[PDB]
């Protein structure tokens, strides 16, 4: 199960900067790693940031990413039509000994 | 008028302090196959006429055998697997109390590659990182030491080891009958070297010791100072036996390269708490004879027994080596006796098994004994007990004597009582009427 | 009698045993140990046999000396000290100005060859 | 560049083992990764199942799931196997086959330490899987 | 009438062992021959007309205490210097790219920051390498690897064998035989005393001895029990074969820092063409000194066909000839010097094929594993085969031939064929005998 | 001769060169010839010790008052001394070596104690 | 006709050296002072006249000895501590919040193996290097392995008797104004040398032996141009040194129990180490030292320069005060000249240093940890060792310069009147004694 | 007086105080130090001692010998060299053949007059 927790949805026009934000606790936001996905509809996921700001390659300037303590929030700016998707934050759980993902912010 | 002469290999001596080397007749902690080998026949030679004067608590020789047993204890340690790597994060669960389902991850051979393992460690040998909170147990001693394995090979037997004085130095022995520790022993002999005194360690009761002669004895340098250890020897055994119901089966992993470590992966059969019996009938009447035998130093005050003065598992629990591994047990139901001067059975003893052990309660160095496969069984005689009267107050007719002592050298001076080194003064001088010719 | 078998005997008695106490006198952890101790067996040996050379007495179980018993040091006649006290408690009687006498054997010694030279 | 590929049965009956496995290419099934299942039932959020470390060689599962799943992967032909044992109506989920790298975090005289699963650089295709009789 | 007299500094002795301690020719050696007190300028040897002695080679404590005092110094001297603990990673090798024997492994190595880690492309010898998946490839552990942990030899140190006098403590004697053809055990008429032995070269080698001493006029076979088939048979030859060794890799060393200060070396590339290390032996010289091994070995035994075989069977360190010279670890495969039939009427060079080793254990030991860094150039070896170690595996009654296998799976052999002209003996000072004399009192 | 050179000579003439035998009985490499070393002394003081206590200390040539006990060797003083050398003769003796200094300690104590109440 | 005899006893002795052990006065000391034999309570100041034995500080082994067995203590009480291996890690500096101090953060394993913790301690510039051109690495990190001093041991150095084994005797050489090589007279016996302090220090001797009534100067060869020139002065010119910095200690458990030390904070403002010394003592002890200077050679022109250079260890001073080391630049001490014809307090700037290798040796480093609060060393300079930098011909004057680079030389200054001989009583003279038979 | 306080005395003077000098000869880094620089001493003080064994000289300070004393080793009186010369130089300039003075006595002296002797 989910143990983070984010907005269920933060659907909203574009050309804007929206920022999603992702929370947790000690065990997992606050220990590590707080790498986000995207997943288009009727299709895997993909990466878009990873660690905590460093992105990866291919993805543009447009996504990044930021960590404060235990919380979390995904930044973007200039939104277009194509990103229209779900959203999923993620980070190493240390006492579950796994890692888990958010409920998923449908933008 | 008288001149004087100067004589050369007289027979005198005085008390003094000499270096030890050890003697018994490779595979063990103690290292006796670099030992000489004790000559077959025991040279003891009797002295007539003497009376000389014993001190078996300012004697030296007890510690040095201590120091020597720490270093033998660490140089058998020495070239083995250093357990450093069991310093990891534990999580642990109930097993399917005092066992712990412990979980983790090791670095094998490969430096590159982990393995993931399931042991299981006592309670006694996992504390909790977090206070309070569950999982995230870490291994005792941790926090204050590195952790070292016990080489599987070497076994803890404590075979008989004798401690032999160099040439010009010669250990008297005294053979009183019912010596009182302290006092001029009117049956002395002379031996090149002390006989076979088997090492055991233990506290709060002395296993496979030597047997009074006629009556139980008891030995202080001052009884009736609260803070010296009261060492009492028995002169018939009280048998006990001892158990780990555990089957116990041990599985192995090489971390790093080399290195092996030795755990306890599963237990078959039922869990059973460990514990020791002693009859009944004959553990009862040896606390009669010692409480008849205490109102002779004391006066008629009732004698009571007990149960230890609490704290430290190392030092308030009755700690021995059998079979390869390390026990615990409880001594409370043994000192649950009150004494007068009027006056299927087996008393059992709980016990908690420990890997993780400072025997010599040093905090520097840190013990692992490796899990023996298969039930162990342990079959021993005691032969003496370790008291401590807690007379803090102005006692009028009680005697409280609580067991303790606390000190590793009490188990060897309970042995050594009867030997003392002394150096020979082979030159003597006389008067005598003689002149020297040109 | 043995090994140091006549240490409570007579004095008379112990004198004749002499021969047997002074023939007697002679992994890696147990090896300096020992070696160790073999060590001070031959120095303690050789701490009594330095002091019969320069006594004038060599390889000498009895031997005589050119120095006067003083009686400060004992008051006792040759007849009880010989067959009534032993060995062991006679040292107790000169636990103390012990090296006093040994002193005055050696110088008293230190003297004595010269002047056999100095005749021969 | 790493591809991913699920197969195995799309539907499958309550109460059996549910057994699939994920292709590998582009790098070495033993190479320094994680080889992670993760699944997404229906309009739902995103769990964790367990992985299997490429180079360590040994699993791990969740939890809530450690006494069902048993992940296996062959060397030979490069493909990892989930084994998920007493399936229900409640594991109907899109399973994915994603690989973490084993980071390098720092290293000690006795062996170095690794990031756990942790942002999945390379995601598979996905296979539906249902539960229904 | 007769009384008893004791005589002091009498000249006897009896047999004994003790410990021994060298003596060196006048720090950077593996044998710690610097610290070794120098040796005796004058080699004072006093000859013993009329003594009769017997040695019994196989039964003294010398080779047993040189053996164990060997050891120690091989150890002393690799305790001081890198430990490769860090190098047990999994390696990613493949075939050298520029006669299999090579592979380039690539490893992620540690660097003096703890946090960071060095890729390595080094080439090593596939003896030392074991395939950790063996169904598949590109994965190669290091070899002793599951056994213990590898310790690098320090290259600034020699394995040259120098050659160290065994000498007795004060009170002590070492005898010395010199009859001409003294076998094994026997009485040895010619004996003489000595301080102590002569400079013994303590090569490390198998199957056959390097470097050591010749006989004096003809071949002399030693051995406890020659009808023993399980026993050792050494032979000594009088006439040396010159054996030439050569590595044409011309191997490129390079050096990387592991941990805190600690420098690692290994084969970076080899320059030109990749050839096989070999040994050369002229084949008239071993061809015509088994001549003469086979009409000797006809003599103890009877004239019998002589037999030589290609080795027992079993691993590298037992069935080839091993060597130390050249800071390199050879392991010849002998097969072609003991390819020969003998009866008992009867360039040009024989070619050794020779496998390197790096990761070696010479003392047989799987408790400590040592690894030896390369040497840059094309290192050269030339040495004289004086000794060989022969077996017979005539387990079955021998009828009309036996073949003879060499090795032994030993190692005091090959020192016993520097040792078996002396016996250690401890002299009595001090005798009684009756004479017609009576001290005055 | 040399040192241990007179050893096959006949024992009467190998009696001569006694002094020359007795002439020269006196990290890993520093230990094991540390413990050699010391080991010289005890070979040494072993067999000195005894000359010490046998009235002999500096003496070569020893005689005793003890008489020779035909039960140790029967063989005569003319053969003895002039046939064979000390290699083989004690091999006759060594059985009774040690006895045979036992002998000499008491008598040399009686002497000593003879000789003071004497003087 | 005479004959000859051999006299037991023998009042003689051979210059040959012998294996030392040392004796200290009656476990928690670098120096092992308890672990080693008592020192006699009363030494043996046996006088002797008409003997005028030669001596040579140079050529003795003794001063050799002691270098290989101080070397030898250090790693003795050095190794039982705790080896620092896990701090040879990046590390990411700022400027302290002044240019000698760097506020270092780095990763470093706590009492858990897999747990690291984030700490904050300053490290000297001295003993910080970049990885890369804002990472900085630990100096010596490329070299050898760091250790740390244990601080229940004290690096104050206490003297320590050097006595032979029996049958060796070390003579004591009393001339007054014993330059060195040469013929020595009143040379006392003693058993063995007084009390020696094992005091550590580079180009400047502190808290030697100071001269009986005249300034010294000697040197194996004083007309060499590449051999140091040792002085020993008459009276003491007390120095005082002072570290500003008051340094907050705060400690850390890391790996099996072990512990660690380091610079957590500084309580006010920051100011670098200094030496101060008497204007007046100091130049007037140069002033004698020239007139001194000008009997031996020179033409009467001495100049004195501020060291010839390379790295700190060689060109400048060394202090082992309170646990901590210091390094000041003498400069200020050797910057005169002069003729025939001829506040107040002269300082000296320092930099602290904490990995350190006093012996020279590249083998092994030794971390000192910091000592909290403000600490203070007074001390007395007894001597300095200096060197002739005459690369041209001896025409008008001739530069002095401290330094030598060698170790040894700071013992030799105080061993100069000791050697050790030994004792051959056995001796043979002619006489007409006869031999009795 | 004290130990080694005559060495720049005369002759005469050295020759009558040799008692006190023959009395007076005999962390884990100091236990090797301490045992090797112990047993040299027991080395150094065997290494004469057993030579005056030898020459029957055991105990006898002033001993004597029976050897004539060469010509060619000092062409010196005996009065001068006991008047004022001290030993030191006197030693110092017969370092030269010491071995071979020894053996006459060890051998040609010592040895012979013993086997004489044993002629009774
Ligand atoms: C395979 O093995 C590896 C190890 O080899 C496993 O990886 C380890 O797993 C554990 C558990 O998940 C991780 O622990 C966490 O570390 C976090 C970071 O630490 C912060 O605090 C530290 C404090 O240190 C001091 O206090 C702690 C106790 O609080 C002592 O244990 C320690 O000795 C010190 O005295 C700092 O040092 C550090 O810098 C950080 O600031 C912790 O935050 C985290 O604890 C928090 O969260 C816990 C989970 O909820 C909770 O229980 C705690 O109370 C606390 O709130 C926890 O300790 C290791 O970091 C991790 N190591 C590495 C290198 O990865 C791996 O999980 C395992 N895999 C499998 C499959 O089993
Ligand atoms: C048997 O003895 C021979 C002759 O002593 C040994 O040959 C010598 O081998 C060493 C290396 O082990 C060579 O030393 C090196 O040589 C070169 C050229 O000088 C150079 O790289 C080094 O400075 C070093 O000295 C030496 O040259 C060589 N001598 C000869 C004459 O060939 C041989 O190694 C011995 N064999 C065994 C198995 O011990
Ligand atoms: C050897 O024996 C012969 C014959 O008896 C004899 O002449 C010769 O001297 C002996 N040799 C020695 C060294 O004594």
């Amino acid at each position: 199960q989910s143990v983070l927790t984010q907005p269920p949805s933060a659907s909203e026009a574009a050309r804007k900067s929206v920022t999603i934000s992702c929370s947790g606790s000690s065990s997992n936001i606050g220990s590590n790693s707080v790498s986000w996905y995207q997943q288009l509809p009727e299709t895997a996921p993909k990466l878009l940031i990873y660690n905590n700001n460093q992105r990866p390659s291919g993805v543009p300037d447009r996504f990044s990413g930021s960590k404060s303590g235990t919380s979390a929030s995904l930044a973007i700016s200039g939104l277009q039509t194509e990103d229209e998707a779900d959203y999923y934050c993620g980070a190493w759980d240390g006492s579950l000994r796994g890692n888990v993902f958010g409920s998923g912010t449908k933008l | 008028n008288l001149w004087v002469t100067v004589y050369y290999g007289v027979p005198v001596w005085r008390d003094a302090d000499t270096t030890l080397f050890c003697a018994s007749d490779k595979h063990n902690v103690w290292a006796t196959h670099a030992c000489v080998p004790t000559d077959p026949n025991p040279q003891e030679i009797h002295l007539d006429n003497v009376t000389e004067k014993f001190n078996m608590w300012k004697n030296n020789m007890v510690e040095q055998m201590h120091e020597d047993i720490i270093s033998l204890w660490d140089q058998s340690l020495k070239p083995c697997v250093k357990l450093t790597p069991l310093c990891v994060t534990l999580h642990c669960t109930n097993v399917t109390e005092g066992l712990k389902n412990c979980s983790f991850n090791m670095t094998t051979e490969l430096r590159d590659k982990r393995q993931k393992v399931y042991s299981l460690f006592y309670r006694l040998d996992i504390v909790p990182i977090n206070e309070n909170q569950g999982s995230e147990y870490r291994l005792i001693n941790c926090n204050t030491s590195a952790i070292t394995q016990a080489c599987p090979k070497v076994s803890f037997e404590p075979i008989p080891i004798h401690y032999c004085t160099p040439a010009g130095f010669a250990i008297l022995k005294c053979k009183d009958e019912g010596f009182n520790g302290t006092g001029l022993c009117k049956n002395v002999s002379t031996v090149q070297c002390t006989h076979g005194i088997k090492p055991v360690v233990s506290t709060q009761l002395l296993l496979n010791g030597s047997l009074a002669e006629k009556n139980i004895i008891i030995r202080s340098e001052n009884i009736t100072n609260n803070a010296k250890i009261i060492i009492v020897q028995l002169v018939q055994p009280v048998t006990i036996k001892c158990i780990r119901p555990n089957n116990n089966t041990v599985k192995s992993i090489r971390i790093g390269p080399g290195q092996a470590f030795y755990y306890t992966g599963d237990i078959i059969g039922d869990i059973r708490q460990a514990h020791c019996n002693v009859t009944r009938s004959r553990w009862n009447k040896t606390l009669q004879e010692v409480a008849e035998k205490l109102r002779t130093y004391f006066g008629n005050k009732t004698i009571i027994f007990a149960n230890s003065s609490g704290g430290d598992l190392e030092i308030t629990t009755h700690s021995f080596n059998c079979g390869g591994e390390f026990f615990y047990c409880n001594t409370s139901g043994l000192f649950n006796s009150t004494w007068y001067v009027n006056s299927n059975d087996t008393i059992t003893l709980p016990c908690r098994i420990k890997q993780i052990i400072n025997m010599w309660q040093r905090a520097g160095q840190a013990m692992y004994a490796p899990p023996i496969p298969g039930v162990i069984k342990c079959e021993s005689n005691i032969t003496g007990l370790l008291l401590t009267r807690d007379g803090g107050k102005d006692n009028n007719v009680n005697e409280t004597f609580r067991p303790g002592g606390s000190d590793m050298r009490d188990n060897w001076r309970s042995e050594l009582y009867k030997y003392k080194v002394v150096e020979i003064e082979p030159l003597g001088v006389a008067p005598t009427r003689c002149k020297r010719r040109v | 009698l043995g090994f140091l078998g006549a240490a409570g005997s007579t004095m008379g008695a112990a004198s004749i045993t002499l021969t047997v106490q002074a023939r007697n006198l002679l992994l890696t952890h147990w090896g300096i140990k020992q070696l160790q101790a073999r060590v001070l067996a031959v120095e303690h040996y050789l701490r009594d046999q330095q002091l019969l050379g320069i006594w004038g007495c060599s390889g000498k179980l009895i031997c005589c000396t050119n120095v006067p018993w003083n009686s400060s040091w004992s008051n006792k006649s040759l007849d009880e000290i010989w067959n009534n006290m032993t060995w062991l408690q006679w040292d107790k009687e000169i636990n103390n100005y012990t090296q006093l006498i040994y002193r005055l054997i050696e110088e008293s010694q230190n003297q004595q060859e010269k002047n056999e030279k100095e005749l021969l | 560049q790493v591809q991913l590929r699920e197969s195995g049965p799309g539907l499958v009956k309550p109460s059996e083992t549910l057994s699939l496995t994920c292709a590998v290419s582009g790098a070495s099934i033993s190479d320094e990764y994680y080889w992670t299942w993760i699944r997404q039932p229906p309009g739902r959020g995103l769990e964790w199942i367990g992985y299997f470390s490429g180079r360590d060689g040994y699993p791990h599962y969740n939890r809530f799931l450690e006494s069902r799943v048993t992940i296996s992967v062959d060397t030979s032909k490069k493909q990892i196997s989930l084994r998920l044992t007493s399936v229900t109506a409640a594991d109907t989920a899109v399973y994915f086959c994603a690989k973490a790298p084993r980071s390098f975090l720092y290293g000690d005289d006795y062996g170095d330490f690794y990031t756990e699963s942790d942002y999945f650089d390379s995601w598979g295709q996905g296979v539906l899987v249902t539960v229904s009789s």
